[PDB]
């Protein structure tokens, strides 16, 4: 059915510009089509060793957006899901050598980490919950912090990238060059991926209740530790993991400072390219009234509208 | 003395977590605390009625979405969070309402769309068109603050309304 490649590389040329100008208004009108857009983009830019100008910039132009920063990232957008996605493609083995461990011993345990006095059962010890509990979580962190280094460079980039947009934009506020790292690297990786550990596959069983639940008691001590939060003030009963938390928030903090610290950077696509254009043969209406808006996008999505009918005109022909 | 097993729910960042710290201890804290899943407790009357809440306060990010059949079978009513600044929390409301009516095989199930952050002067969503969906779902549409304690406690006291009266 579709094209020969070299029909879409006027098409291929745009996308692939800078400013990323097709990408930000597809980023509007996607809707329902988010990941399908997403899944096209990212093997569109990594065929051209470009992903990190796509996931820098896009994740750039979110935080640009974003004004009220307690907010940023904590949505779905485009950008969330890009990220999602790269990290799933490219960060697994590094889930793998910093959870597989701890998951297996905490699925096979048969000890409860309870400490909610309403969940405790008859003649369960709190005492011993707190201390099988901070002992897996002690392993765990010990295991994260050690893969500081395993992660690729490449997505340590974008992390660094994120680094540079915050601090461009909140220059004054000094929490934001970890907390914007924390979000990808434990709230949508290491947190989820102990919560269901299927996500990379490191175990597919599901866990008895009581694993399930540790799972679950573990990342919220982890996504403290991560955020930096002691507990107290919210729900009551966790007080017993504060010192686990108190003592590794410096090293919390170094692992979300470094994790960023690069800054060198270190087929046919026609099927992706034209599902790519079919994408906005749909949202062709959508796509024509953001290029009635003025500003420096305006004169690259005329010329994305013209290229859109265009291609479609010339798969007729195609077509028998 | 009965007990509602109350669940919020809805999209990250949308005050979720705000509701519930508002109604559960009183006061507001603008702060970075993304949630992965907290429970509360409180014991109050509601029309005279002593009763207990049990309040599941969840993560929205889309890589917990494995997450949500396990909290829909077991909750009682579900509070739909979206941010009235925020148009993209509106359209997630969908997500959750399709899989609610699934879980539970009904399309009457106890529930409640709110419309928080309402203490702020940048509305893209108009209490019309969130009027509407309300209406459209035969559901209670409350806005609220967590910042404000406004329409906070009728929030989460609807809610028990509308399993009681179910
Ligand atoms: N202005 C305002 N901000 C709020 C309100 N509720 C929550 N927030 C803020 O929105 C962000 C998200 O709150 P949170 O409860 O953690 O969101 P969640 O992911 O839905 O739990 C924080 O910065 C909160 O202070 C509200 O009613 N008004
Ligand atoms: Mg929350």
């Amino acid at each position: 059915k579709i094209m020969p490649e070299e029909e879409y590389s006027e098409f291929k040329e745009l996308i692939l510009q800078k400013e990323l100008h097709v990408v930000y208004a597809l980023s509007h009108v996607c809707g329902q089509d988010r990941t399908l857009l997403a899944s096209i983009l990212l093997r569109i830019f990594l065929h051209e060793k470009l992903e990190s100008l796509l996931l820098c910039t896009l994740n750039d132009r979110e935080i640009s957006m974003e004004d009220e920063a307690t907010t940023l990232f904590r949505a779905t957008t485009l950008a969330s899901t890009l990220m999602e996605q790269y990290m799933k493609a490219t960060a697994t083995q590094f889930v793998h050598h910093a959870l597989k461990d701890s998951i297996l011993k905490i699925m096979e345990s048969k000890q409860s980490c309870e400490l909610s006095p309403s969940k405790l059962e008859k003649n369960e010890d709190v005492n011993t919950n707190l201390t099988h509990l901070l002992n897996i979580l002690s392993e765990l962190v010990e295991k994260i912090f050690m893969a500081s280094e395993i992660l690729p460079p490449t997505l340590r980039y974008i992390y660094g990238c994120l680094q540079k947009s915050v601090q461009h934009k909140w220059p004054t506020n000094t929490t934001m060059r970890t907390r914007v790292v924390s979000g990808f690297v434990f709230l949508r990786l290491i947190c989820p991926a102990i919560l269901n550990p299927r996500m990379f596959n490191i175990i597919s069983d599901s866990p008895s209740p009581i694993a399930a639940r540790t799972l679950i008691l573990v990342a919220k001590s982890v996504q403290n530790l991560a955020n930096l939060v002691e507990f107290g003030a919210k729900e009551p009963y966790m007080e017993g993991v504060n010192p686990f938390i108190k003592s590794n928030k410096h090293r919390m903090i170094m692992f979300l400072d470094e994790l960023g610290n690069v800054p060198e950077l270190p087929t046919d696509l026609s099927r992706d390219l034209a599902a790519l254009h079919e994408i906005c043969v749909a949202h062709s209406d959508e796509l024509r009234t953001l290029s009635n808006e003025r500003g420096a996008q305006q004169h690259v999505l005329k010329k994305l509208l013209a290229i859109t009918e265009l291609l479609q005109q010339k798969q007729n022909q195609y077509t028998k | 003395m009965t007990e509602y097993k109350l669940v919020v729910v809805g999209a990250g960042g949308v005050g979720k977590s705000a509701l519930t710290i508002q109604l559960i201890q009183n006061h507001f804290v603008d702060e970075y605390d993304p949630t992965i899943e907290d429970s509360y407790r409180k014991q109050v009357v509601i029309d005279g009625e002593t009763c207990l809440l049990d309040i599941l306060d969840t993560a929205g990010q889309e890589e917990y979405s494995a997450m949500r059949d396990q909290y829909m079978r077991t909750g009682e009513g579900f509070l739909c969070v979206f941010a009235i600044n925020n148009t993209k929390s509106f359209e997630d409301i969908h997500q959750y309402r399709e899989q609610i009516k699934r879980v539970k095989d009904s399309d009457d199930v106890p529930m409640v769309l709110v419309g928080n952050k309402c203490d702020l002067a940048a509305r893209t969503v108009e209490s019309r068109q969130a009027q509407d969906l309300a209406r459209s779902y035969g559901i209670p549409y409350i806005e609220t603050s967590a910042k404000t304690r406004q329409g906070v406690e009728d929030a989460f006291y609807t809610l028990v309304r509308e399993i009681r009266q179910h």
